């Protein structure tokens, strides 16, 4: 009831979260899928109705969805931001994850990483709208924004500021007092610039940290291997081919086998529909949860306790991957604690003082306020703290001297 | 027309990454996505008229002016 | 009829060791166990710094500790009253068992 | 243009909130549900090809999931921290709650 | 079976929205203290067990 | 001056606009500048 510890010492830590946003955009004609183009077949579908014409209206539909999820998760920002020739980022790197003028398509280091660790029967794929050169430069705008101006580009203009004073308001915004950052400013940078050099080791040890890229390709695939295979079935038919029923058979008898090869055809075919209606729900999902950490992360700071990596939120970089986005979360995590006796107020002269911000703590034989995340004493003072009331009311108030800055001056 | 994965050998006319584009304009110039079409390219019917085809523009380029 | 239902991979118990951990957390560390370890914080401290992030002064905490340590004993006692008197509350639950 | 109402007094409250985290993990051999026990039907089913894989790989993705979702709210927390012997918790009681 | 199948695909996707809102209140309202006005019962915000 | 960070409003610098931490040494890229002290016009008084 009267021990608390502090942090002495802190960690910027790096955190690399991988969200998918868009599936390979597909359409079928059914018609070709389901027919072959083989006429016969062909004039018996037609008496089937909207099921030709309302699958592709259903594919269509997750087609265009696939260009609003990219859309708005990376065209977040008004302009196309680029870094000026100076790179003096007050230590702080910046060179693994802004744009390589040696790659082709100008994506950076971690973006090349990642876009080497993720790996026709009547079906058809679609382009992307945006291509993949497109995107990289959305992360490099979204990334030279974030480094040259702070928030201020998603709230209005990107207004320019010095880097190191953008940390030192994140550092603010986290309840550690900015001095915190400039006395331990080549040190912050060091540590910041340690943890990205990791990425690129972790994500060159294994794919399997990819996994939910990696799954969005597989998954696809995987589904059209299927609806292509699920050709090669008899559904109480004679033959699984067409023009060899249409060879074998006169149209009566050969009419009973084509309805069955259509009917589970068909069903095949709205089955894949389905699916992919139910894994386009999933990755919109997805899609929006990576569209509000571009807004909340990338774009500000969040006060979201484990939204956007462990640890107390500093900023994010946003990097490209295909078929979805990374986000490099830039992290404060307190480290290096120890146990000290505290009080929730004290006793000056017959008055109950309470810290005006941090906490008071003794190393047991002197009193001090510290900042609540970062151990930092300071003599307690009359401006450090304010009065409430008489020496009673209040459970564990120790007896202590409040030193008052005015009184020193007050002997002239 | 639109032909959706085609080559124009297969079929104004134009070669897209989206298929052999027929009856629109190709312009080198870049624009806001009015009509989008695939792989980068957008059409419009900017001004004396007929459909273009370029590359889309992302959004104005701007040098923060950092120091 | 070919049907099976499997377990769960953590049992009950296991739910019960991680809520009572999550809840120990909470109770002698705050918010820190959710970024370093658990730095442990006296409790009526705890609920000094969650008074603060209100807009409500410290001082307003300690100047009223017993009554507020009444008023949140009282409201869990209407809680688990108001969950022993009527099973009408599980909604939620139910309904996912129903299904 | 002038007026103000300022709270002279507080109550703490405790509001429960009830979410589901889980379905009960249920699946289905469909060649059993579908024909059960007879060769001669489980032949049959082989003409309509894939599904009987693809509705029982359905119901796994399903059923794993739910051991994902419970891990995805439980598991947050590293340790095991284990509440003191001695409960000088500021009058706060947790009894009924530990 | 198909038909089933296709419903608990669903209902399964309700459910993993559930989960997710569970794990964020579970990261926002327990490990932390939510400044989100209504995400935590009414009030103020203190804390969540 | 010191301004608020998200509407030019220049205050001039004083001991109650601003906080002490330590010496000059660690902190990049410091300049010097007067800081002006409130209590200066009864000092004098
Ligand atoms: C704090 O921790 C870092 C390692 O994260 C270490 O390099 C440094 O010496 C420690 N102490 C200081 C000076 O903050
Ligand atoms: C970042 O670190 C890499 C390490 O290889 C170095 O080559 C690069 O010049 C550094 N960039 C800056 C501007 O700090
Ligand atoms: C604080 O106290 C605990 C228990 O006595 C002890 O294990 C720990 O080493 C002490 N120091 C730290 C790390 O705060
Ligand atoms: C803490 O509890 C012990 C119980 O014996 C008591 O003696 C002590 O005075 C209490 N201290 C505070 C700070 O309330
Ligand atoms: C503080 O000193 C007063 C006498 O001035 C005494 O009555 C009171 O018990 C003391 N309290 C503590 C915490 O020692
Ligand atoms: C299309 O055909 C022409 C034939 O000369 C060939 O050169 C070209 O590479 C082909 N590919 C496309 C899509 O332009
Ligand atoms: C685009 O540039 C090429 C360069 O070879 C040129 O031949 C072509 O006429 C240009 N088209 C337009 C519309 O400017
Ligand atoms: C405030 O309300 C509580 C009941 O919630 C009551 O016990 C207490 O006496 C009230 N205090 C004032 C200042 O009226
Ligand atoms: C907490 O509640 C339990 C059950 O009513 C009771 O037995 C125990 O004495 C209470 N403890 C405190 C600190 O009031
Ligand atoms: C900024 O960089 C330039 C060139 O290295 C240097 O001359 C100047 O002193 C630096 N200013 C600060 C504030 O560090
Ligand atoms: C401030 O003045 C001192 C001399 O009193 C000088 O040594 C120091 O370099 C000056 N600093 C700046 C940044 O002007």
């Amino acid at each position: 009831n009267n021990s608390i510890a502090i942090p002495t010492n802190f960690t910027i830590s790096v955190t690399t979260e991988i969200l998918p946003v868009s599936m390979t955009k597909t359409s079928v004609d059914c018609t070709m899928y389901i027919c072959g183009d083989s006429t016969e077949c062909s004039n018996l579908l037609l008496q089937y109705g909207s099921f030709c014409t309302q699958l592709n209206r259903a594919l269509t539909g997750i087609a265009v969805e696939q260009d609003k999820n990219t859309q708005e998760v990376f065209a977040q920002v008004k302009q196309i931001y680029k870094t000026p020739p100076i790179k003096d980022f007050g230590g702080f790197n910046f060179s693994q994850i802004l744009p390589d003028p040696s790659k082709p398509s100008k994506r950076s280091f971690i973006e090349d990483l990642l876009f080497n660790k993720v790996t026709f029967n009547g079906l058809t794929v679609l382009p992307p709208l945006l291509t993949d050169e497109m995107i990289a430069q959305y992360t490099s705008a979204l990334l030279a924004g974030t480094i040259t101006s702070g928030w201020t580009f998603g709230a209005g203009a990107a207004l320019q500021i010095p880097f190191a004073m953008q940390m030192a308001y994140r550092f603010n915004g986290i309840g550690v007092t900015q001095n915190v950052l400039y006395e331990n400013q080549k040190l912050i940078a060091n540590q910041f610039n340690s943890a990205i050099g990791k990425i690129q080791d972790s994500l060159s040890s294994t794919a399997s940290a990819l996994g939910k890229l990696q799954d969005v390709v597989n998954q696809n695939a995987q589904a059209l291997n299927t609806l292509v295979k699920q050709l090669s079935s008899n559904f109480g038919a004679i033959s699984s081919v067409l023009n060899d029923i249409l060879s074998r058979l006169d149209p009566p008898e050969a009419e009973v086998q084509i309805d069955r090869l259509i009917t589970g055809r068909l069903q095949s075919l709205q089955t894949y529909v389905t699916q992919q209606l139910i894994r386009a729900a999933e990755i919109r999902a997805s899609a929006n949860l990576a569209a509000t950490k571009m807004s909340e992360c990338v774009l500000g700071q969040s006060k979201r306790v484990d939204f956007c990596g462990k640890g107390y939120h500093l900023m994010s970089f946003p990097q490209s991957a295909p078929h979805g986005v990374v986000f490099l979360h830039v992290t404060y995590v307190p480290a290096q604690e120890k146990n000290f006796t505290t009080a929730p107020a004290i006793c000056h002269d017959g008055k109950a003082h309470f810290p005006r911000e941090g906490v008071f703590v003794s190393n047991g034989t002197h009193w001090f306020v510290t900042q609540r995340n970062f151990y930092e004493p300071q003599i307690i003072t009359t401006d450090n703290t304010f009065v409430s009331g008489n020496c009673d009311v209040v459970i564990g108030i120790v007896n202590n001297t409040v030193y008052d800055p005015l009184q020193p001056e007050l002997d002239s | 027309v639109l032909y959706q994965g085609v080559n124009c050998t297969e079929v104004n006319v134009f070669q897209t990454r989206a298929g052999c584009l027929i009856g629109a304009e190709h312009v080198n110039n870049s624009y806001e996505c009015d009509i989008p079409i695939g792989a980068g390219i957008c059409a419009s019917y900017q001004t004396s008229q007929s459909i273009i085809a370029y590359t889309m523009s992302l959004g104005v380029e701007n040098s923060v002016a950092y120091s």
